[PDB]
RNA sequence: AGCCAGGAUGUUGGCUUAGAAGCAGCCAUCAUUUAAAGAAAGCGUAAUAGCUCACUGGUCGAGUCGGCCUGCGCGGAAGA
C-alpha cells in the first residue's frame, strides 16, 4: 500500500474527475497498462496489481507504477449519525482519468508483458487496456 | 518453407541434374521409416553420394509445374504419395536396378521403379551394359 | 596446516572481505602485526594490496578449510522462508550467523547466513539442496 | 516513400475539428519556412495504417494535395488518450 | 461440471459450444473440465 | 529377421555389463537374457578394449537368439580418451574446459563414418564438434 | 480442414542423477541423413519403452486463419 509521506494536511474534499489523462504516453518501458477507466485507485489495489504482475513476470524486467494515491480518504465510523465533523482517514486513492498510463514495464518479452498486464488489469477495478511506446 | 523462391531453385536444381542425367528413377516412399532412412538415402550415398535428395513436392501445380524443361516424360509422375530421382551423376548407370532389388527388398517400394528415358527404359533393369 | 610456500606452522589471519577454501589456493599478504593475511588467490581487494605492495608476499596453499560465509536469496516472505527452517536441520554444519537482507530496493529476499566445510566435495551437496527450493532463486558463497 | 492525400480545410475550429474527426478524417497542419502555415484535413485510415512504421516519423513525408506534392517532415503528433486513433499532426514544411 | 459466468477453454481439447443459446464448454479429455453458463 | 520385441538401443559396457542399471532390471522389464549374453558378449569382447560404455542393442529372435549390436564407444568417451578429460562440463558452451584436436577427433569421426550418416567423414566430424558443444569444450588446433 | 506415411540418426549429448536416454535440475539449442524430426511441445516409464506433436510428402481442392475497429444482441441475472 504506497502511501503519501506525510502530506500538507490530513483531509481534502471530495472534489470531482471531470477530466482527461495528463501521462497518456508511455514514459520508460516499451509496455504500459493505460486505463480506459475513470475511477479511484485504493493503495491496496494498486500494490495487489503490482505483486500478481511482478509474480507473473518473475524478477527480471523493470516495472514502474506511473500513479501514486496522494488522495486521502475520510469516512465515518460505522454508527455514527451524521455531522460531529468530518471522519477519520481510513486510507489513501488516486485518480484515475480516461486514458492514464498506469503500469510500465520494460526488459522483457510483449507476450509476457501482456498476460502480467491481464492480470493486473483483473485485480484492478476500471477497465483498462494494453499499450506499447509511441516513437514520438 | 517460404514460396516460388525456393520452389522454383529446387527445380533449377531439377533441371541441374536432368541436364547430364541418363535414366531418372521414380521414387515413391510407401511405408518406410527414418531409422531405415539413416543408411537408406546414406546408401545412395554410397552409390554416387550427394546424388539422391528426394525432394518430395510431385503437386501437379508445384513442382510439376519445375519439370517440363527436362525429362519432360516426368509428369506421368504427379497424384498421389509419389517423387522424384535423376542420373545426373551417372551417364548409363546401373542406380535404376539397384530400385528393383530393393523394390522387393527391406523398403517396402519406391514407386516400383519404372523411371523414365534416356537408355530407352521403362519399367527395365538397364541389364545390358558393362559394369 | 597452510604450506605458505614451502613450510606450515606460519602465523596468519584469514581476510573478512572474501572466503578463501581449499580451491583456487591463496595468495598471502604480510601485514605488520599478525604475521599473515591470507586473502585467497585472485580478488580485487587483494588486487589492491597487490598494487601497493608486491614484495611483501607470497603464495600459500592447504598442506594436509572450515568456516565460510553464503547468500541465499528468497522470494519476499509470507512463510515459505519457515520452510529454509525445516531445512536448518537438514543442513549438516551448524548455522553460524543469520542475516537476512530484504532492504535494498525492491521486494528482493536475501540471506547472508555463515557457516562451515569439512570438504569441497561436501560444499557440492550443499549448493544442491540449496537450488531445490523454488523461493531459493539464489544461493551463493558470498565473498 | 510515404506519400499521403489531404485535403484543405476550410472550417478550422473544434466545432468543425470533431465534427470531422468523427467523419474517419482528422485535422492536422503543415507549417514551417516562409511558406503560410496551412490547415490540413487528411484521411485516419491511411495514416493510422502508415504511422505504424517507425520510418512514418523519420522519413521525409510526401503529402500531395491540390496536385501539390509538398515534401514534409513529421513534427508531432496529438493521440487519442486512449482509442487507438489520431486527433491531430503536425507536419514541419520541408 | 462446473457452472461459471465466466468460462473459458482449459485443455487443448476443451470446445466452447452454444447449446439452446446457453454457452458451454464440452471437453472430449477430461470430464471435469465440462463446465456450463456464462 | 525379427524385428520388433526387445530391441532397444542401451548404452552397456564395451565388456561389462554386470550393473543393475546397465543390465539389471534395465533388460528386466523387457526380460533380456543376461545368462548367454554375458558368455557370447565376454568370450567375444574379451578382445575388444574393455572399460568404455559402448551404445549396444539388443535384437531378440522368435526362440530368443539375442543379436546384440554394438556400434562404437560414445563420442563423449572418445573425446575423455583422446582429449584425455576425465568430464565435460556442468555448463555445456558456458564454459567449456577440456581442450580438444580437431584431427583427432577427425579421425574419431572416421570410425563413427564406419557407422553414420550420409558419406563424407566431414560433415560426420562436424557432428563431433556438435558433440563438443553437447558438453562444453574449448577447441584447439 | 480432414485422410496416407514418416516424425530419426550421431549419441542414452554434457554436468548430473542408481537411471535424466526428448521429457528431476542446469547448460547446450549443434551436426547428419533430410521431404521433415526440436539433444525436443504435451503425455508416459524406476530410467526405458511407448502415445502424440511440430515439421514434411500424398490426395482432395477452394479460400482460410489470427488480431483490431465499431452496430445490435446472448450469458452473467434469486424473494417473499
Amino acid at each position: 500500500m504506497l502511501q503519501p509521506k506525510r502530506t500538507k494536511f490530513r483531509k481534502m474534499h471530495k472534489g470531482r474527475n471531470r477530466g482527461l489523462a495528463q501521462g497518456t504516453d508511455v514514459s520508460f518501458g516499451s509496455f504500459g497498462l493505460k486505463a480506459v477507466g475513470r475511477g479511484r485507485l485504493t493503495a491496496r489495489q494498486i500494490e495487489a496489481a503490482r505483486r500478481a504482475m511482478t509474480r507473473a513476470v518473475k524478477r527480471q524486467g523493470k516495472i514502474w507504477i506511473r500513479v501514486f494515491p496522494d488522495k486521502p480518504i475520510t469516512e465515518k465510523p460505522l454508527a455514527v449519525r451524521m455531522g460531529k465533523g468530518k471522519g477519520n482517514v481510513e486510507y489513501w486513492v488516486a485518480l484515475i482519468q480516461p486514458g492514464k498510463v498506469l503500469y510500465e514495464m520494460d526488459g522483457v518479452p510483449e507476450e509476457l508483458a501482456r498476460e502480467a498486464f491481464k492480470l493486473a488489469a483483473a485485480k484492478l477495478p476500471i477497465k483498462t487496456t494494453f499499450v506499447t511506446k509511441t516513437v514520438m | 518453407m517460404a514460396l516460388n523462391l525456393q520452389d522454383k531453385q529446387a527445380i533449377v536444381a531439377e533441371v541441374s541434374e536432368v541436364a547430364k542425367g541418363a535414366l531418372s528413377a521414380v521414387v515413391a516412399d510407401s511405408r518406410g521409416v527414418t531409422v531405415d532412412k539413416m543408411t537408406e538415402l546414406r546408401k545412395a550415398g554410397r552409390e554416387a553420394g550427394v546424388y539422391m535428395r528426394v525432394v518430395r513436392n510431385t503437386l501437379l501445380r508445384r513442382a510439376v509445374e519445375g519439370t517440363p524443361f527436362e525429362c519432360l516424360k516426368d509428369a506421368f509422375v504427379g497424384p498421389t504419395l509419389i517423387a522424384y530421382s535423376m542420373e545426373h551423376p551417372g551417364a548409363a548407370a546401373r542406380l535404376f536396378k539397384e530400385f528393383a532389388k530393393a523394390n522387393a527388398k527391406f523398403e517396402v517400394k519406391a514407386a516400383a521403379f519404372e523411371g523414365e528415358l534416356i537408355p530407352a527404359s521403362q519399367i527395365d533393369r538397364l541389364a545390358t551394359l558393362p559394369t | 596446516r597452510v604450506v605458505v610456500e614451502g613450510v606450515g606452522n606460519l602465523m596468519h589471519h584469514i581476510a573478512r572481505c572474501c572466503q578463501p577454501i581449499p580451491g583456487d589456493e591463496i595468495v598471502g599478504f604480510i601485514t605488520q602485526g599478525r604475521g599473515i593475511s591470507v586473502h585467497r588467490a585472485d580478488c580485487e581487494q587483494l588486487a589492491e594490496l597487490r598494487s601497493h605492495a608486491p614484495e611483501r608476499i607470497v603464495d600459500a596453499v592447504w598442506g594436509e578449510g572450515y568456516s565460510l560465509v553464503v547468500r541465499v536469496v528468497a522470494n519476499d516472505r509470507s512463510g515459505l522462508l519457515r520452510d529454509i527452517t525445516t531445512i536448518l536441520a537438514n543442513e549438516k554444519v551448524n548455522v553460524l550467523g543469520v542475516a537476512s537482507r530484504s532492504d535494498t530496493k525492491q521486494q528482493l529476499a536475501t540471506i547472508d547466513m555463515t557457516i562451515e566445510i569439512y570438504n569441497l566435495q561436501v560444499l557440492g551437496r550443499v549448493l544442491g539442496k540449496l537450488n531445490q527450493v523454488p523461493d531459493v532463486i539464489d544461493a551463493r558463497r558470498l565473498h | 516513400m510515404f506519400t499521403i492525400n489531404a485535403e484543405v480545410r476550410k472550417e478550422q475550429g473544434k466545432g468543425a475539428s470533431r465534427r470531422l474527426r468523427a467523419a474517419n478524417k482528422f485535422p492536422a497542419i503543415i507549417y514551417g519556412g516562409k511558406e503560410a502555415p496551412l490547415a490540413i484535413e487528411l484521411d485516419h485510415d491511411k495514416v493510422m495504417n502508415m504511422q505504424a512504421k517507425a520510418e512514418f516519423y523519420s522519413e521525409v513525408l510526401t503529402i500531395v494535395v491540390d496536385g501539390k506534392e509538398i515534401k514534409v517532415k513529421a513534427q508531432d503528433v496529438q493521440r487519442h488518450p486512449y482509442k487507438p486513433k489520431l486527433q491531430h499532426i503536425d507536419f514541419v514544411r520541408a | 461440471m462446473k457452472v461459471r459466468a465466466s468460462v473459458k477453454k482449459l485443455c487443448r481439447n476443451c470446445k466452447i459450444v452454444k447449446r439452446d443459446g446457453v454457452i458451454r464448454v464440452i471437453c472430449s479429455a477430461e470430464p471435469k473440465h465440462k463446465q456450463r453458463q456464462g | 529377421a525379427k524385428k520388433v520385441q526387445a530391441y532397444v538401443k542401451l548404452q552397456v559396457a564395451a565388456g561389462m555389463a554386470n550393473p543393475s542399471p546397465p543390465v539389471g532390471p534395465a533388460l528386466g522389464q523387457q526380460g533380456v537374457n543376461i545368462m548367454e549374453f554375458c558368455k557370447a558378449f565376454n568370450a567375444k569382447t574379451d578382445s575388444i578394449e574393455k572399460g568404455l560404455p559402448i551404445p549396444v542393442v539388443i535384437t531378440v529372435y522368435a526362440d530368443r537368439s539375442f543379436t546384440f549390436v554394438t556400434k562404437t564407444p560414445p563420442a563423449a568417451v572418445l573425446l575423455k580418451k583422446a582429449a584425455g578429460i576425465k568430464s565435460g562440463s556442468g555448463k555445456p558452451n558456458k564454459d567449456k574446459v577440456g581442450k580438444i584436436s580437431r584431427a583427432q577427433l577427425q579421425e574419431i569421426a572416421q570410425t563413427k563414418a564406419a557407422d553414420m550418416t550420409g558419406a563424407d567423414i566431414e560433415a560426420m566430424t562436424r557432428s563431433i564438434e556438435g558433440t563438443a558443444r553437447s558438453m562444453g569444450l574449448v577447441v584447439e588446433d
